[PDB]
């Protein structure tokens, strides 16, 4: 059965130094494949937060989702060069509304 | 056995998280059984695609005893 994990794409965020910030996204989606999974990425130059629904076999941003089955999203640095880069992945339904660091 | 007014707020009562808008609607509740129903137009997303569709049997109208 397909998940709902938020698909609000790239957005400018007030997320900063707090342990956990909420996706202020207005749309909850019915993921296009039952296999899929949400991810939330929070790249820090200003800061953009990205929330989509994704597939655990496919790589995102040339990275691969190893904790894709975890029930609540958790961000770890992926050390993309030149930027602060964080990513996570859900197995729950609209996981990536609350990001935990 | 006369019609009645009730309000329902998808996320906070039915528990449906997939509906984008509306947040709720007024369906009515009728013992007296519901006679006539009608559909509710709603909006929701499959991935990022937004789509429109009527959900039939959402709004009650006539009551029959």
């Amino acid at each position: 059965f397909p998940q709902l994990c938020k698909f609000c794409d790239v957005r400018f965020s007030t997320c900063d130094n707090q342990k956990s910030c909420m996706s202020n996204c207005s749309i909850t989606s019915i993921c296009e494949k039952p296999q899929e999974v949400c991810v939330a990425v929070w790249r820090k130059n200003n800061i953009t937060l990205e929330t989509v629904c994704h597939d655990p076999k496919l790589p995102y941003h040339d990275f691969i989702l190893e904790d894709a089955a975890s029930p609540t999203c958790i961000m770890k640095e992926k050390k993309k060069p030149g930027e602060t880069f964080f990513m996570c992945s859900c197995s729950s339904d609209e996981c990536n509304d609350n990001i935990i660091f | 056995c006369c019609l009645r007014p009730l309000y329902i707020d998808f996320r906070k009562d039915l528990g449906w998280k997939w509906i984008h808008e509306p947040k709720g609607y007024n369906a009515n509740f009728c013992c007296c059984v519901s006679q006539d129903l009608e559909p509710l137009t709603i909006v929701y997303y499959v991935g990022r695609k937004p789509k429109v569709e009527q959900l039939s049997n959402m709004i009650v109208k006539s009551c029959k005893c």
